[PDB]
């Protein structure tokens, strides 16, 4: 209905079946639509009216809508099917989109993130500013959560979305904004990158 | 405006020698009165294996306010679309 | 069938823009048409729709009273007048071929355009501060510039220009490591500097 909820992530190996859910109150009474958005391009209609495939869409895509759950099924998921998939329905004179599911087709073995934590610069410290530059590289799949520290620091943190590298692995960046009085204060700040349930971390001292 | 798009889609699949529309599948007739769009969709909903009516079926969905998913005479789909086509041209007075 | 969006760009909060969308390859006047936007890194948010059957219009509650959808069938063009723009309106705006008939929403959407970028920011343009990253791996930190983008060089033996990050004032930062020639000519500055521990 008014709130279409989708699981944030779906991961399969090539050839396996990927099932994407989209839950909504009495969603089975409405027509459901599915949109596929590969990275860097506009969405494309993959399923309309619950189960129909539009012209030119691969036959491995199929949909079902019943009860309060709409399901998009990809049989024998291929590498080119990696995309963000979006649920959609009409309610109260508006189009309502699902929150989206990133479907990752594991094309290569897992790669642990390599990290490089840089300290505040000598020039920046004289500018009354301090920035800790945590640089994460060479990891797959492309999703890491980073936490800064050894009491947790909620604020002054800004992280980039992971992005594909030359070698089709992934890289990310995280910055912690400090003032010089907090940098020589605590004995060592920490950058903790969480990859696939496992975490490498690095710390830095003046 | 939009109805003539539906009309000429009907006309297109009603064309002379093509194979009979959707093999010999047959559907329930309906009174070409009011609510004809929803009724045509509900009678064409269970047609199996016929891509020639897919654009037709999607178009009719834009003419019925609700989701779909009297039974006196069962007629061939080729004749069902012919019947509805004459009714729609008439409403386009 | 093609939907050619145009009219995006940079604008301050409270400013105005007017997007256009040239349509081709289909009878434009018969289909409803919609605008759908996507903020950077987030999901899809429908904005507004113009019926191809009525002159009725529909809007998401986040833009009603501020956005006006319009169409011209003779030019096969869809428009979106955006007034009283806010920061949260920053997104890529897609023009989408919508449904046929009076209940166009039961027909559904079809083809999407490629979209134009709309950015709403109160910040003024500014060149970046460049700082050394001392050590293997040597880096160069580009801090506090607006708007985007910026290109970094080193003149490529294992070097990466990490994507920029946006900060809570509205300016951007980035770094580029090697295992630095900076040009931000939105502000017309070009700095280069070298590092050593």
């Amino acid at each position: 209905s008014y709130e279409l909820t989708q699981p944030p992530s779906v991961s399969v190996s090539p050839g396996q079946t990927a099932s994407i859910t989209c839950s909504g109150d009495k969603l089975g009474d409405k027509y459901s639509f599915w949109f596929q958005q590969k990275p860097g391009q506009s969405p494309v209609l993959v399923i309309y009216h619950d189960s129909k495939r539009p012209s030119g869409i691969p036959e491995r895509f199929s949909g079902s809508n019943s009860g309060d759950t709409a399901t998009l099924t990809i049989s024998g998921t291929r590498a080119m099917d990696e995309a963000d998939y979006y649920c959609q329905a009409w309610d109260s004179s508006t189009y309502v989109f699902g929150t989206g599911t990133k479907v990752t087709v594991l094309g290569q073995p897992k790669a642990a993130p390599s990290v490089t934590l840089f300290p505040p610069s000598s020039e920046e410290l004289q500018a009354n500013k301090a920035t800790l530059v945590c640089l994460i590289s060479d990891f797959y799949p492309g999703a890491v959560t980073v936490a800064w520290k050894s009491s947790p620091v909620k604020a002054g943190v800004e992280t980039t979305t992971p992005s594909k590298q030359s070698n089709n692995k992934y890289a990310a960046s995280s910055y912690l904004s400090l003032t010089p009085e907090q940098w020589k204060s605590h004995r060592s700040y920490s950058c903790q990158v969480t990859h696939e349930g496992s975490t490498v971390e690095k710390t830095v001292a003046p | 405006t939009a109805l003539k798009e539906l009309i000429e889609e009907l006309v297109n699949i009603t064309q002379n020698q093509k194979a009979p529309l959707c093999n010999g599948s047959m559907v329930w007739s309906i009174n070409l009165t009011a609510g004809v769009y929803c009724a045509a969709l509900e009678s064409l909903i269970n047609v199996s294996g016929c891509s020639a009516i897919e654009k037709t079926q999607r178009m009719l969905n834009g003419f019925c306010p609700h989701k779909v998913s009297v039974r006196d005479t069962k007629i061939e789909v080729a004749q069902f679309v012919k019947d509805l086509l004459v009714h729609l041209k008439k409403l386009f007075r | 069938v093609q939907l050619l969006e145009s009219g995006g760009g940079l604008v301050q909060p409270g400013g105005s823009l007017r997007l256009s969308c040239a349509a081709s390859g289909f009878t434009f006047s018969s289909y409803a048409m919609s605008w759908v936007r996507q903020a950077p890194g987030k999901g899809l948010e429908w904005v507004s729709a113009f019926s191809g059957w009525d002159v009725s219009t529909y809007y998401a509650d986040s833009v009603k009273g501020r956005f006006t959808i319009s169409r011209d069938n003779s030019k096969n063009t869809l428009y979106l007048q955006m007034n009283s723009l806010r920061a949260e309106d920053t997104a890529v705006y897609y023009c989408v071929q919508d449904g046929l008939g009076p209940y166009f929403y039961n027909y559904g959407m079809d083809v999407w355009g490629q979209g134009t970028t709309v950015t709403v920011s109160s910040a003024s343009t500014k060149g970046p501060s460049v700082f050394p990253l001392a050590p293997a791996a040597l880096g160069c930190l580009v801090k506090d510039y607006f708007p985007e983008p910026v290109t970094v060089s080193w003149n490529t033996s294992g070097v990466h220009t990490f994507p920029a990050v946006l900060q809570s004032s509205g300016l951007y930062s980035l770094s580029s490591v090697v295992t630095c020639n900076v040009n931000h000519k939105p502000s017309n500055t070009k700095v280069d500097k070298k590092v050593e521990p």
